[PDB]
């Protein structure tokens, strides 16, 4: 068939976890 | 015309385990040959790379040579794994030469299992970056830096893994309508202050902006989650894999895991106190994250 | 005699009095927040504080044997606290927040001043640095070349990535050998009448339309002029006096659209061994 991007079970969705992000 | 690749790689790997800050003195001709030879390989491969899994994707290095060595021990030294770096190899702490030289050397030794995209730190000016220019003239001369820009001007700009993962240093561009526009960009070229090539190396995502916004960097733009979603649907992609911004855990998702930010330099500057990550993709295109915690 | 604490996370300079005759102290990437507790190390020639968080220069008045001082990649905003280091030969203040050149009047033996990547807007207050051989002011906001007339020993002037619009004020730099003015707004090549010893001239990434007024620069070895607006092949006659011209950069000029581009460069400049990135001879 096609090929789909999946994520392993250990990987955490840190999008809404208030992770800090800076522009260098 | 001839350069002992293994002699160079040996002296570069010889500093492994040392307390970061330790150097490797290559000859001027050795560095120049690394630039020239790798430049021929960059020009002989497309500017929009089409890569297949499995491979390990890394974000910014910012000259942190000792964290690059740690990445290769975790991920496996080339050719044990395939690598795609997303740019920003140079920066300041007087170890940018070792970082770029080892990556260029591996690029020359394994040209179809090791890949380097262009970051905004691989520019052809000192309009926004001074550390690498500063390091070249302090350890050698300004002309050595000019030769590096010749190499930089021929780096590829983006990569698509198995027709599903779009990779670039910065992000999307409001001028990007078709992949053909990226493939038509001719090399050598510098990074403009406006346009597709600039945004591909400079733009950022933003939760706040509804579509396209202005960038607090003073260059390029910011795009939002909606931009990401339209981009993946228009081009039948699953994910945008990008770098360019320091993130806490070395990785950070955006727009319901439709974008990921990678950063492979732990403790950038030493004031944010971030980890480094590295994304591993396997043959069935499944993604796992290995994390490099700051040594100090 | 030599002490190296590069990248040791030390957050305060404490307890360095134990060193009797230390001569070089390296404290880069330590996260230092202030200069202090150094008045005892009275034998130091070199002090290196590259990449910390020092916000002001101070407490250095003691070290009068200092010859090399590097406070780059900190958060400095003004130049001060150096008036006593008279034997300073090299001084690096790269990538700070400095806005004005001041307080260097007493460093008469200074051979190299490096103020790249700052917010300087004019060239001033360096008339006293007679022994200057290398002046680095790239990546600033300078808008005119001025007050350079005292630096008669200067051999390298780096002024790339600024806001210059005219080449001027170089009449007295008679020993100038390397001139870097790439990424500016220069439109005309001029004002180089007295810089006969130039071997390296760089005006790439500007808005220059014609190569002129460099026929006297018979010592040119490298001519970097990529990313300009050159259109006339006859302009290359100006470089025929440079019989040791080895490298020329002309790519991304209109000239390179010519399908005889490489042929025409070699015909005009038979001494050239490198054209843009690639070699020609040997
Ligand atoms: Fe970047």
């Amino acid at each position: 068939p096609e090929k789909k991007v999946e994520w392993t079970s250990d990987t955490v969705d840190n999008e809404h976890m208030g992770r800090r992000s800076s522009k260098c | 015309g001839s350069l002992n690749l293994d002699s160079i790689i040996g002296r570069l790997l010889e500093v492994q385990g040392s307390r970061p800050g330790k150097n490797v003195q290559l000859t001027e001709n050795e560095i120049r040959g690394l630039c020239l030879k790798s430049r021929e390989i960059f020009l002989s491969q497309p500017i929009l790379l089409e890569l297949e899994a499995p491979l390990k994707i890394c974000g910014d290095i910012h000259g942190q040579y000792y964290d690059l060595l740690r990445l290769f021990e975790y991920g496996g030294f080339p050719p044990e794994s395939n690598y795609l770096f997303l740019g920003d190899y140079v920066d300041r702490g007087k170890q940018s030469l070792e970082t770029i030289c080892l990556l260029l050397a591996y690029k020359i030794k394994y040209p179809e299992n090791f890949f380097l995209l262009r970051g905004n730190h691989e520019c052809a000016s000192i309009n926004r970056i001074y550390g690498f220019y500063d390091e070249c003239k302090r350890r050698y001369n300004i002309k050595l830096w000019k030769t590096f820009t010749d190499c930089f001007n021929c780096l590829p700009i983006a990569a698509i893994v198995d027709e599903k993962i779009f990779c670039c240093h910065g992000g999307l561009s409001p001028d990007l309508q078709s992949m053909e526009q990226i493939r038509r960009i001719m090399r050598p070229t510098d990074v403009p202050d406006q346009g597709l090539l600039c945004d591909l190396l400079w733009s950022d995502p933003d939760k706040d902006v509804q579509g396209w916004g202005e960038n607090d960097r003073g260059v390029s733009f910011t795009f939002g989650a909606e931009v990401v979603a339209k981009f993946l649907h228009k081009h039948d992609l699953d994910l945008i894999c990008r770098a360019h911004q320091v993130v806490e855990d070395g990785y950070e998702f955006f727009a319901k895991r439709q974008l990921v930010t990678l950063f492979s330099a732990p403790n950038y500057c030493g004031e944010f106190d971030n980890a480094g990550a590295m994304m591993s993709v396997d043959e069935t295109l499944m993604c796992s994250f290995q994390i490099l915690k700051p040594a100090d | 005699e030599d002490v190296d604490l590069n990248h040791y996370r030390i957050g305060k300079i404490e307890g360095f009095e134990v060193l009797k005759k230390v001569k070089t102290l390296c404290l880069r990437q330590n996260l230092i927040k202030c200069i202090e507790n150094l008045e005892e190390l009275q034998s130091l020639r070199e002090l290196d504080l590259y990449d910390n968080q020092i916000k002001k220069i101070e407490n250095l008045e003691a070290l009068t044997e200092l010859e090399i001082l590097d406070i780059s990649f900190n958060l400095l905003r003004n130049i001060e606290g150096v008036d006593k280091l008279t034997r300073l030969k090299k001084l690096f203040l790269v990538n700070n927040k400095i806005s004005k050149i001041e307080n260097l009047s007493n460093l008469h033996q200074l051979q190299m001043l490096e103020l790249g990547s700052n917010r300087i807007r004019a060239i001033e207050n360096i008339d006293t640095l007679t022994n200057l051989e290398s002046l680095f002011l790239g990546k600033n906001k300078i808008t005119k070349l001025q007050n350079l007339d005292a630096l008669t020993n200067l051999t390298v002037l780096s002024m790339q990535s600024n806001r210059l619009t005219k080449i001027e004020g170089l009449q007295n730099l008679v020993n100038l050998r390397e001139l870097y003015l790439s990424h500016n707004g220069i439109e005309v090549i001029e004002g180089l009448e007295n810089n006969n010893k130039l071997t390296m001239l760089d005006i790439a990434s500007n808005r220059i339309k014609k190569i002129e007024n460099i026929s006297h620069l018979t010592e040119l070895q490298e001519f970097w002029m990529n990313d300009n607006l050159l259109e006339s092949w006859s302009d290359l006659d100006e470089l025929k006096g440079a019989r040791s011209l080895e490298t020329v950069y002309l790519e991304r000029n209109p000239l390179q659209k010519d399908p005889q581009y490489r042929r025409k460069v070699m015909l005009a400049l038979p001494s050239v061994r490198q054209i843009d990135a690639t070699f020609v001879r040997f």
